[PDB]
């Protein structure tokens, strides 16, 4: 979708914030929402591209200006309802309850060692996302291509400042899981990645860095020859 | 940035400390998140996965040009031989500064990063600011933000991390540094130098 969260080239989102340093998890709950990803992934709430798409339909405001974290629990409510995972009645009278009595008990439970081991491996050998496909790539190194000016509501990796843009093929990487059926709903239907190179004349004009090119990554589908 | 519409952090923090709770305590009944779960999340990107993994890989690049070359090919098998891995770090691929050349990553879309080998991102990195404008103006944003010139004549290179490729920055060897222990070449490599908004520390 054509999200704000789809910032590659906006203006007046004003200068960095950059501490001269900071710690990892900055508050507890901090700790909590990361460690829910592995939860909800685990018992299949979202795949990683579903995350993805919970996030971009956040309110525009609320992204833009919310710590991090808090994004992450916006998607994993998000998909919460979206499977009847979540009842949302609940969840807004459970957090009165902790607004009011912000030192009362989590509820009691037992320690589980599968969640650990969870943990670990997909830490250690971690979620790869390469998929074998039938298909030959229909394109290489070289050929000059040009981005897809389709604006698909539901999800998928078409930053707007590169649509209807040409650039050149600079790397075949294989298939993978792709995003516009992953994020959706409808599988992970693999398609060949490219990565393809833009001047910083093509994608900001005239006006652009003649010594500046954005490498960008491309699913097969998000590209159509121009010259080989 | 003044926004008049916004509450606190104070409150801020009041607000999501009870939200994040309540959510956890029906993922909790749900029996699918535990203390030690994320205990155990915590104490990985705390403790044990973080940029000296990275800096461990481009020191070995900086004094071994044979597994620098096999870095560049495939970065995440060249990793591997480090025992350096994993989750969202699964494709690696390292691009090479030089005389001709700098690089400087971004997730325009998110906050995509190469979690085996630097850990996980600084705030800045995730935030608006950096991500819509270093696709647009690098040079500018360089100099302004992380005091870095790079020459008009020289390329920048600007990866933006739309797939699950992750793509890392292998700096340039600082000058003054010949013969030097992988040890004490390491004490140059920053988590920045790896991103490509700083150069590897001189002297
Ligand atoms: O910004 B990312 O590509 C991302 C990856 C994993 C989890 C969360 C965010
Ligand atoms: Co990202």
């Amino acid at each position: 979708m054509n999200g704000v969260y789809d910032v590659g080239g906006t203006d007046g989102l004003g200068p960095i914030n950059r501490p001269a340093d900071e710690p990892v998890f900055r508050a507890e709950w901090e700790k909590v929402a990361f460690a829910m990803f592995p939860a909800t992934f685990r018992a299949g709430f979202m795949g990683l591209d579903e995350f993805r798409f919970g996030i971009e339909q956040m309110n525009p405001a609320e992204y833009l200006e919310s710590p991090y974290y808090w994004h992450w629990i916006r998607t994993y409510i998000h998909h919460g309802v979206r499977t009847g995972k979540i009842d949302l009645e609940e969840l807004e009278r459970r957090t009165q309850y902790y607004r009011e009595n912000p030192d009362a008990p989590l509820p009691e439970h037992e320690q589980k060692p599968e969640l650990i081991e969870f943990v670990n491996q997909a830490v250690y050998g971690g979620l790869p996302a390469s998929r074998e496909v039938d298909r030959p790539p229909k394109f290489k190194e070289g050929d000059v291509v040009r981005f897809s000016t389709a604006s698909p509501k539901g999800h998928a990796r078409r930053a707007r400042y590169v649509r209807g843009k040409t650039g050149t093929v600079v790397k075949h990487h294989g298939a993978y899981i792709y995003p516009d059926t992953a994020g959706n709903g409808l599988g992970e239907c693999p398609e060949h990645l490219y990565t393809v190179r833009f001047t910083a004349q093509e994608l900001w004009g005239p006006e652009g860095d003649p010594n500046s090119s954005v490498y960008y990554d491309c699913w097969e589908p998000y590209i159509e020859l121009v010259d080989t | 940035t003044e926004n008049i519409l916004r509450k606190s952090d104070e409150e801020i923090q009041k607000e999501i400390t009870a939200r994040v709770k309540a959510l956890e305590s029906m993922l909790i009944e749900q029996g699918i998140l535990t203390t030690s779960m994320i205990d155990r999340m915590a104490e990985i990107y705390e403790n044990e996965v973080g940029p000296h993994l990275g800096a461990k890989v481009v020191v070995k690049a900086w004094t071994d040009p044979e597994f620098k070359k096999r870095l560049l090919a495939d970065g995440t098998e060249a990793c591997k031989e480090l025992g350096i891995g994993g989750l969202q770090g699964e494709d690696m691929m390292w691009v090479e500064n030089t005389d001709e050349v700098h690089h400087v990553v971004v997730c325009t879309l998110c906050s995509c990063y190469p979690w085996p080998v630097l850990g996980l991102p600084p705030n800045w990195f995730k935030e608006p600011q950096y991500r819509s404008r270093v696709v647009r103006e690098p040079r500018q944003l360089l100099k302004e933000e992380f005091g870095f010139e790079v020459p008009p004549s020289k390329e920048i290179k600007v990866w933006d991390s739309s797939s699950e490729m992750r793509f890392v920055v292998l700096p340039q060897r600082p000058a003054g540094t010949d013969g030097w222990s992988e040890e004490e070449l390491a004490t140059l490599v920053t988590r920045e130098s790896m991103i490509g908004v700083e150069p590897a520390k001189a002297v």
